[PDB]
């Protein structure tokens, strides 16, 4: 809401959304905030500008030329001409709901900017252009120089809007006539909604088990007038609405169905139909094979359904108990399931009120939808080895080999009576894989079947909308990709496959991690602070290294253990890593460098110090100070430029040392009031500080073994071990080295004063 | 212990405000008058993972809590339990919605505090502890994380979960709390069973240790290993750093030293602590009658102060950039800036528990071969 | 550890510093008492003193700040300089001895409404040798 897009800080076109046409907004505080921001930022003398740094109708830019060259330093600053359309929107916005004095003020302001033409009638000019001669004065005194009209002015849009506003203000028409749908009451709060939940038994054994513990339900039978089927049938049925053969129309394309669609009842040819929620589907992914996962998705869906429910009538949810919800012995339901049902009872579960009962009572009070469009108008040796051999590992290996070699769809002829295809055998493998709960090959066979998780694109767009840049693949580049814009489902899948290469399981792991990140972003959007770019491969490497350290095993053993880990355990590990909760300080520095958790104001301080020097060179590469006028601190390109400059070194410890030295240099620059006028090399600062620390430690009397040397960086590991603050921390040494370097390039005078 | 429907139709839930081990804090509004409150939803069932014995002990503990908060209600500096509701699965305790977080966030953000707010905070704490001791009620859980802050810098104690009544003539022999905040008596009682027990002296020790961590910024006693930490807690050799306590008055140091005393009998009480000159203040008085020697003394001290203020003013030293190159930790602003920046960079690694603490960031020891000698 | 009579003398002194009872020393009153004895600090100097004595920039001084600033142990050298400066203040006349008349002018400058008999009793009780003058040793031992 506050920003029109990721590139424009503010746009005056947001007024139309939050005014007379198409009222779609909530949290009126946001309305007031955006109105005040627009008034403070874009208001001028005879109107307002669309957005900052627009060069339309300017004495520069060479108007006969398009495709603006990247030379917008100051040639389009504070000279945006004007647009009275946002002014003429304000009078209507004020006169609509309850404002009168604002209406008179805006009308008085607008009458002064009017131009009288033929026959003496109001006429609204398009824009007022700055004179080509008085341009330097405006740069020092903005909104002070008079302007002249420029361009066409038969503006039908603004004139019609002004005429409509004047007619409405005259009192001839009421606000209730323009909108008969009553769209002016979108700011009225809705108190709450009660959710209804129905419980069914899959067979008689399940019903007996639930009645053992005191839960009374009815089986799938005994409700013959009512039928239940999954939601994919509902989607396939909906894929026939609005189809025409003469006009070449194929109807609605196939798409997934949310909880908001399955909650309501349906009527198909004088019958009652109910559809179960999508997240209890086991033929798509293995996410529904975990009970705690089912519980948390159920709680989230319950909260979401109770939140909006902008429909009429109470909702209805059906949660049948399947065979997979029992224990290992199959004689009782799991503890989590019985706890969830008991919490559903007594009318409080998750964050909503839950009322249970039977479908007979819920029929008289529930939303019903009437559908009318549905009315009638030697490989043989390998096969033998597969048949005779045992163990899931060998079976999976031989199936994968045969699928890659000759059997994408070829019949293995394993059964002389039934033609058993490779895909057929792979599918029936899931049946025995699910019973053992062996999370070591289910991912492998899922990679063979190339199963794709539904609703990935919405998760990706949700992650992108938070001003974050996503990344797929392991380093280094060009193999690293950068998805900066939303992509189609097929394009995203193929990009993921190309980034994943032939490792196969990497694609499934990346999809899983993306799902976890999307799920956790909504609930707690505060743990992603101090991070700008998300890289999946670095994350997986971090988890592998952490597991290897925890188990004190080899990398292969750590990867095998990570693959075996349950999805809930993977979520817990991801949460632990994200929360952040010799060998102690070095590990912290390595983790921080791997996740490059920069402070919240690093870029602003970098820009501020850059404003008082010619640049900051790192290992030959230099960042010129001329970039300060070509960009702004809020712009993403500056941030990615500094990140690209910083990540030249591969060692995370070096990156952290660089960050600390830059921060201490920015702090120290405040005390002095002078211009260095020279290139500052931070590696020299780090080396000088390390040498000073080495000399001090040698003076103290430490033996050589304590003051060791790194194999490929030249920095003592005890320096990495040193705490930041304190009288013996690295901060003091870095400050001393920075002061020495500054003195080395100073005109024999510091004149420090604060 | 009213029925749940009254709570359902009386208070309306809202967004989360905090999370805990097994409970979450959620804001609620009282429909008749639209006043805001904070509720504590406790799941006695514990998501179905609790054995019935654990469930029953949780209900008993919650009930004894509720009945111990009932009696203490009335003090303006204590939590007010507005309403309670009980079900077979949940407890709903309605409290006042304060505004901000605990003292932990304030201390982390401001690194160290000054004496101006410290005086008021510890005056309020001494008043509350004196009131509690008068009511023959002990708390034994005095922690910075158990104090909430208002918009007007108002603090009220909470988390009485470990509080219990003490019959006269009785001596408790139980061990609880984080290892940093035990007074020596609990440690001795844990090690040997022949000691009679402890009393309100543990509250005084907690007050002293929170004094020290509020002033210095780091706990007086902390070390990566537990058994040694217990050892030099037992020996009791708290020390003040050289370039850390060179800008503080002697009265506050004396009060702190009086607060922590190994002998339980010699420890200062709430009234004796409140009688200290550190809290001394005057409003108006005209009954000062005395001998001329005192008049000479007062005029002499007046002249002395009037001539000493100028000399104290002139004692300031310039920026001395050369000393900055030599040693920047000597200057107070430089040390403050370094500490603030270090806290800002690594402020996401300080949480509850003995594993991570504020003292882990500062390193005042001359790291050298002397680190070889750790213990026996 | 302080005692009750010391606190009484301290509050009497703090009341004497503040000519108008307000609860604060105030910049104007500090300037007035500075000029009364014969010194002219500038406004910048005065605000420097104010920000140095106070823990923040409120620009005001209260009772506990004076407790803190005069309960300090000044050792010997700095205390020796302070007592010499106090002596020189009391020694406006180049004689090196303190008489009843000099005390009279000093109290009048500080704003004390006393009488000749009171100051005579004061100097008689304070003096030990009975010569009518106070020596350095007597002054330093009295400073307790």
């Amino acid at each position: 809401l506050p920003r029109a897009s990721t590139s424009k800080e503010v746009d005056a076109s947001l007024l139309s959304v939050v005014s007379f046409p198409a009222f779609a907004v909530e949290d009126s505080q946001l309305v007031e905030l955006t109105k005040q921001e627009i008034i403070t930022k874009l208001q001028g003398r005879y109107g307002c500008c669309r957005f900052l740094r627009d060069g339309y109708k300017t004495p520069k830019e060479d108007p006969n030329r398009l495709y603006y060259e990247p030379a917008e330093l100051k040639l389009f600053e504070n000279i945006e001409c004007e647009w009275p359309l946002f002014w003429t929107y304000f009078i209507l916005d004020g006169v609509f709901s309850g404002n009168a004095e604002q209406v008179q003020e805006y009308k008085e302001a607008l009458e002064a900017v009017l131009i009288k033409g033929k026959n003496g009638v109001p006429l609204l000019p398009e824009l007022y252009s700055v004179p080509p001669d008085r341009v330097d004065e405006e740069y020092q005194n903005p909104h002070t120089v008079d302007r002249v009209p420029m361009g066409k002015l038969p503006h039908m849009w603004g004139q019609s809007l002004y005429i409509l506003g004047s007619l409405m203000a005259e009192g001839f028409l009421a606000p209730g006539e323009i909108d008969p749908l009553n769209r002016r009451f979108s700011t009225v709060p809705k108190p709450d909604v009660v959710v209804q939940v129905s419980i069914l038994a899959e067979t008689e054994e399940i019903k007996t088990i639930l009645k053992d513990k005191g839960i009374y339900v009815e089986t799938i039978a005994e409700v013959y007038p009512i039928r239940v089927q999954p939601a994919r049938i509902l989607s396939h049925i909906y894929s026939s609405l609005g189809c025409n053969n003469r006009m070449k129309l194929s109807g609605r394309p196939y798409r997934h169905m949310g909880v908001l669609g399955t909650s309501k009842l349906y009527d198909i040819r004088k019958t009652i139909f109910t559809f179960t929620p999508q997240f209890i589907d086991q033929q798509q992914f293995y996410l529904a094979l975990d009970n705690k996962m089912i519980v948390e998705m159920l709680r989230t869906d319950l909260s979401y359904l109770c939140s909006r429910w902008r429909m009429t009538g109470q909702p209805t949810i059906t949660f049948p108990i399947s065979h997979s919800m029992l224990d290992e012995d199959g004689t009782s339901l799991n503890s989590s399931i019985l706890a969830a049902l008991r919490k559903m009872q007594d009318g409080y579960f998750g964050g909503a009120r839950v009322q249970t009962g039977k479908l007979s009572e819920f029929l008289t009070t529930s939303c019903c939808t009437h559908l009318s469009f549905m009315d009638p108008g030697d490989f043989k040796a390998l096969v033998l080895q597969l048949k005779e051999t045992s163990s899931l590992q060998e079976q999976a290996d031989i199936l994968y080999m045969l699928y890659t070699m000759k059997g994408p769809d070829w019949n293995t002829e394993l059964y002389n009576e039934r033609s058993a295809t490779v895909r057929e055998l792979l599918t029936e493998l899931y049946g025995k894989v699910g019973e053992i709960r062996h999370w070591g090959l289910i991912r492998y066979i899922s990679g063979i079947l190339r199963k794709k998780v539904e609703a990935l694109d919405e998760a990706c767009t949700d992650l992108l909308s938070h001003q974050k840049h996503l990344t797929v693949g392991l380093p280094p580049e060009p193999r690293e990709k950068t998805i900066s814009a939303p992509l189609p489902y097929e394009a995203l899948t193929q990009l993921i496959d190309e980034a994943s290469e032939g490792d196969m399981s990497i694609s499934i792991l990346t999809q899983e991690i993306m799902v976890y990140l999307a799920m956790y972003m909504r609930t707690q959007p505060g743990l992603f602070a101090e991070m700008f770019r998300l890289r999946i491969g670095l994350i997986i490497q971090v988890m592998a290294t952490e597991l290897a350290h925890s188990l004190r095993c080899s990398a292969e053993e750590a990867t095998e253990g990570l693959m075996n880990l349950s999805p809930s355990a993977m979520k817990n590990l991801l949460h632990h890593i994200l929360s952040g909760k010799q060998g102690q300080w070095q590990r912290r520095r390595r983790l921080d460098g791997a996740l490059n958790r920069v402070p919240v104001g690093f870029y602003q301080k970098v820009w501020k110090v850059l404003q008082k020097c010619h640049g900051l060179s790192v290992e030959g590469f230099v960042l010129p100070s001329s970039t300060t006028r070509e960009m702004t601190p809020g712009e993403i390109k500056f941030s990615v430029h500094v990140e690209s400059v910083l990540n030249r070194v591969p060692q995370p410890e070096y990156r952290q040392l660089l960050v600390e030295a830059i921060l201490v240099l920015t702090m120290l620059a405040d005390i002095e009031i002078h211009s260095i006028g020279s290139i500052i090399a931070v590696e020299k600062i780090v080396h000088i500080a390390n040498d000073l620390f080495l000399q001090e430690q040698k003076t103290l009397g430490a033996d050589d073994t304590m003051l060791a040397k790194d194999p490929a960086s030249g920095i003592c590991t005890l320096l990495y071990d040193s705490a930041p603050s304190g009288r013996f921390g690295t901060m003091t040494y870095l400050s001393k080295a920075a002061a020495t370097y500054v003195q080395e390039f100073l005109p024999h005078s510091i004149c420090a004063m604060q | 212990s009213h029925s749940a429907q009254d709570f359902y139709e009386n208070y309306e839930p809202k967004e989360i405000l905090g999370r805990g081990v097994s409970s979450v804090v959620r804001r609620c509004i009282h429909k008749p008058t639209s006043q805001e409150y904070a509720v504590k939803v406790i799941d006695v069932t514990g998501g179905g993972s609790f054995s019935p014995e654990e469930v029953r002990e949780l209900r008993e503990a919650t009930l004894k809590e509720v009945d111990i908060l009932r009696k203490v209600s009335g003090h303006p500096n204590i939590i007010q339990l507005k309403d309670t509701y009980e079900t077979n699965t949940f407890f709903f305790l309605v409290f006042d919605l304060m505004k901000r977080g605990e003292l932990f966030d304030y201390l982390t953000e401001k690194v160290t505090l000054s004496e101006k707010e410290t005086r008021k905070i510890m005056r309020a704490l001494l008043e509350v502890i004196c009131t509690l001791h008068k009511l023959n009620i002990v708390h034994r859980d005095l922690k910075p994380e158990n104090i909430l802050l208002d918009d007007n810098m108002n603090i009220k104690l909470t988390d009485f979960g470990f509080s219990c009544q003490l019959e006269p003539g009785e001596r408790l022999r139980e061990v609880c709390g984080t290892p940093s905040y035990l007074a020596p008596e609990i440690i001795e009682c844990s090690m040997n069973e022949d000691h009679p027990g402890y009393g309100k002296e543990v509250d005084m020790w907690s007050t002293g240790v929170i004094m020290y961590t509020l002033l210095a910024g780091s706990p007086p006693f902390w070390h990566r290993k537990q058994m040694l930490m217990l050892r030099m807690i037992m020996s009791g050799n708290y020390q003040f750093g050289s370039p850390e306590w060179d800008d503080y008055s002697d009265t506050v140091k004396d009060l702190v030293s009086r607060f922590l005393v190994v002998q339980p009998q010699n420890r200062y009480t709430a009234e004796e602590a409140l009688a200290h000159p550190f809290f001394q203040q005057y409003l108006v008085e005209e009954v000062r009658h005395f001998s001329p020697r005192g008049k000479f003394k007062v005029i002499a001290l007046t002249v002395l102060a009037s001539v000493r203020i100028y000399y104290q003013y002139r004692r300031v030293k310039p920026v001395t950039r050369e000393i900055v190159i030599r040693d920047p930790y000597a200057l107070r602003p430089l040390r403050r800036l370094i500490d603030a920046y270090a806290f800002r960079i690594y402020g996401h690694w300080v949480k509850k528990g003995q594993q991570q603490n504020r003292a882990a960031l500062f390193e005042n020891t001359p790291k050298a071969v002397l680190l070889s000698l750790a213990e026996e | 550890q302080l005692t009750e009579e010391q606190i009484a003398e301290f509050k009497e002194a703090f009341s004497l510093f503040d000519k108008d009872g307000d609860g604060t020393i105030t910049t104007k009153e500090l300037g007035t008492v500075m000029r009364s004895l014969g010194q002219n600090p500038t406004e910048a100097e005065l605000q420097d003193m104010i920000n140095e004595v106070d823990a923040d920039g409120n620009g005001t001084i209260d009772f506990p700040e004076f407790l803190t600033m005069m309960a300090r142990k000044m050792k010997d050298t700095d205390s020796e300089e302070e007592i010499r400066e106090a002596f020189r203040v009391f020694d406006k006349d180049g004689n090196g001895y303190i008489s009843a008349a000099e005390l009279r002018h000093v109290m009048t400058n500080l704003g004390e409404k006393l009488t000749d008999e009171e100051v005579d009793e004061m100097i008689r009780e304070a003096d030990i040798d009975g010569d009518g003058q106070v020596n350095y040793e007597e002054f330093v031992q009295m400073m307790t």
